[PDB]
């Protein structure tokens, strides 16, 4: 079979059921509320199209997901939200994990260069924070 | 909540970063993929991050990882308040304690002089109470906290060679052939147990019952409350040197090269484990596996249900004095001056503690946990080792008289402290207990 | 083997 879902943009997508049911949100609306098509206000055609891609293709992070998520920040940010909104445990985990790996590895000074972030700590406050979270 | 409170009251505002813009929950789902070491660096990024990383349920689980189970509640006031997570501080506390054992400056230990010119034959460390036993015929209850002697259990007419303790109840075994039950607080003998004819060499307490092994070749099970002798286990032809009791089975090791498994209630020997070609000196039992160390140099691992030998662990070259079994990981101290770590499931010898900083003589005692192995020796040192790598870390104690008589007879360790029974046969070291503290200021 | 035990 095959159901249709409408992105927030107004673009209709035709996806094989089951590939679509990897989203309990879409699943709930299909099986329980009987939505035809399925309106997805929080997901636009661009991300929805990306989510559908990851789903048709279906702890540690595979080599495909690693490449597929080799995207830019914001897109990753969008995938985390679409995954949360759509309720796709797999996608959510893989994307969130990918963000964590950007932090692993240390220095607070380096963590900023990666996420921008500004040191809004006052002279004293920074000292206090450095002491409290002292390692070794 | 709590994380929201912080945001409203502190008002960080305006962050151009990926996680500060994510809904609180998803930022947390992300930070949860990090390890404590990361979360601590992340928390030094900015106030927004610090507030996030300081969750609580995030740390409650990171603690359930290092097996913490109990959060730490500190007390007291700076301005811009911060709602510290008890679980997080509990984690850091432990981290600091581990580091303290590992490389923290060695604070001179409390010295507890006692048992002059005699040997401390048995040691017990429970909570804030230390109990030393001696062939000087007495036992002394001490405060690990103040280092003061609280009481001296005088009563035996022979030397004390064994003991057991379970908060306020102390038990002793003497050459005078009797066990005695004491009140650790008042220091009064509550019972005197007769029945053994020869030296009460070993004993193991489980709840309200205690089992004793003697040179008379028998064991007896006693009720600590009613000072009575419930059962007598007869079947060993030679002296009983070691014993274990889990409340269900009694396991014994004797100088007849035999290990016997018993059902006390019916005074029957269910199994006689045969294999050791010499005296059995040490035993450990976890309700499933019996483990015995012999003067024959080997260590056997047996199935308590079938009586079958599962592994014959070889490698030591002399008498295995003590062994400790936890979670199927076994650590054996040997007169060959070596210490070994084994996986009693596979039989693999995970590590041998030796190297340039190994013991120069027989290992007399040992303690271990998930991170370290603590070993004592006639060489007058107590060493700290890395359990996961088998590497030497440092000498926690180094008796100056070590090479000329100074000896460390036995040790007991808690999470924050180490108690060492020390002395000598020649007077170069006065007998005493050394108490080292590794607690942290929090 | 001079790890403690009592004589006879």
């Amino acid at each position: 079979p095959s159901i249709k879902l409408q992105s927030s943009d107004g673009e209709i997508f035709e996806v094989d059921v089951e590939i679509a049911k990897q989203s309990v949100t879409i699943k709930t609306m299909l099986e329980d509320l009987g939505m035809d098509p399925v309106p997805l206000p929080n997901v636009n055609a661009a991300i929805l199209k990306k989510v559908i891609q990851w789903c048709t293709h279906h702890d540690d992070i595979p080599v495909w997901d690693q490449e597929f998520l080799k995207v830019d920040q914001g897109t990753l940010f969008e995938l985390i939200l679409a995954a949360n909104y759509l309720d796709i445990k797999g996608l959510l985990d893989v994307t969130c994990k990918t963000v964590a790996n950007m932090i692993k590895g240390k220095t607070p000074e380096e963590i900023r260069k990666t996420f921008n972030i500004k040191n809004d700590f006052t002279e004293e406050e920074e000292a206090q924070v450095r002491k409290e979270n002292q390692w070794c | 909540t709590q994380v929201k409170h912080m945001m409203q009251v502190i008002e960080p505002q305006f962050q151009r970063d990926f996680i500060s813009l994510l809904p609180k929950e998803l930022a947390l789902y992300v930070l949860s993929f990090l390890e404590p070491k990361d979360l601590l660096q992340a928390a030094q990024t900015c106030r927004y991050w610090r507030i996030l990383a300081e969750d609580n349920l995030l740390w409650r689980e990171k603690c359930k990882e290092e097996g913490i189970d109990e959060p730490l509640h500190i007390k007291r006031v700076i301005k811009p308040g911060f709602i510290h997570s008890p679980w997080k501080s509990a984690y850091i506390r432990q981290h600091r304690i581990d580091t303290n054992w590992r490389r923290g400056e060695l604070k001179s230990p409390k010295v507890l002089k006692g048992h002059d010119d005699h040997v401390i034959t048995c040691l017990q460390f429970c909570g804030n109470r230390i109990v030393s036993g001696s062939d000087d015929n007495t036992l002394k209850v001490w405060s690990a906290v103040t280092g003061k002697c609280l009481r001296t259990l005088v009563g035996h007419t022979g030397g004390v060679w064994s003991s057991q303790m379970r908060d306020n109840i102390i038990i002793s075994g003497s050459t005078d052939r009797t066990l005695k039950v004491w009140n650790a607080e008042t220091g009064e003998c509550i019972h005197t147990l007769y029945g053994h004819t020869s030296t009460v060499r070993c004993m193991h307490l489980h709840e309200k019952r205690v089992v004793s092994g003697s040179r008379d070749a028998t064991l007896r099970v006693w009720d600590i409350e009613t000072g009575q002798c419930l059962h007598v286990l007869m079947g060993h032809v030679a002296a009983v040197r070691c014993v274990q009791y889990d409340g269900r089975r009694v396991v014994s090791g004797a100088y007849d090269f035999m290990v016997k498994v018993w059902d006390p209630e019916t005074e029957t020997c269910l199994h006689t484990l045969q294999g050791h070609t010499n005296r059995v000196y040490s035993l450990q039992f976890d309700g499933i596996h019996v483990v015995s160390g012999s003067l024959d140099t080997s260590i056997r691992v047996w199935d308590v249900e079938t009586g079958n030998c599962i592994h014959t662990l070889t490698g030591h070259q002399s008498l295995t004095s003590g062994m400790e079994l936890k979670d199927n990981i076994l650590v054996s101290g040997n007169a060959d001056s070596t210490v070994k770590i084994w996986d009693i499931k596979t039989g693999q010898c995970l590590q041998t503690l030796q190297g340039p900083n190994k013991h120069q003589s027989a290992v007399t005692c040992l303690q271990f946990n998930k991170n370290f192995v603590i070993t004592s020796s006639d060489d007058g040192t107590v060493k700290l080792w890395d359990l996961k790598t088998g590497e030497f870390i440092r000498n926690l104690v180094t008796l100056e008289s070590g090479g000329s008589g100074g000896v460390v007879w036995r040790i007991r360790a808690s999470n924050t402290k180490l108690v060492c029974a020390v002395g000598s046969r020649n007077g170069t070291e006065e007998t005493k207990l050394l108490v080292l503290d590794f607690d942290v200021d929090m | 083997s001079l790890i403690p035990t009592p004589d006879k």
